[PDB]
């Protein structure tokens, strides 16, 4: 798995850096004191959906037409290759 | 009495008769022996020494 996402890695580091200070790791020297597990690491890091917006926000508006933005984005990517043969 | 004092006669001795040997089975007989099975590489010995499984708790 390679990373080419800012959120997604700090986040997975985050995970780690918490998972890290939450487990106790007992010397291998012996004398470990009673362990008490937890039969699911998962459990302990419940995966959690980012949010992508706030519930509510102050309303600004420009009169760009967005649905006339996506028609013009479907119509310049049809005809592009057409346009670079007609510039020559 | 014939079969101990033979026994005695090959104590130690190895190649003995197949008679005397073990009887569990023809596939255990051919299985890779203890010492056989635990032959490990100078680097899987150096791997495992480096890092062997933690004990690992997650409580704190």
């Amino acid at each position: 798995r390679q990373n080419r996402n800012q959120e997604i890695f700090d986040a997975n580091v985050q995970r780690l850096k918490e998972y890290q200070s939450k487990i106790i790791v007992f010397p291998r020297n012996g004398k470990a004191p009673e362990a008490e597990q937890v039969l699911s690491a998962a459990a302990t890091f419940p995966i959690a959906q980012p949010a992508t917006d706030v519930e509510a926000r102050a309303v600004q508006d420009n009169g760009e037409s967005a649905f006339r933005t996506l028609r013009l984005a479907r119509s310049e990517k049809k005809f592009r290759g057409i346009r670079e043969k007609r510039a020559r | 009495q014939q079969r101990e004092a033979v026994r005695q006669l090959y104590k130690g001795k190895k190649y003995q008769p197949k008679d005397l040997r073990a009887k569990k089975t023809r596939a255990l007989r051919r299985a890779l022996t203890k010492f056989e099975a635990s032959q490990v590489t100078e680097k899987q010995r150096k791997k495992q020494i480096a890092f062997p499984q933690r004990k690992y708790a997650i409580k704190a």
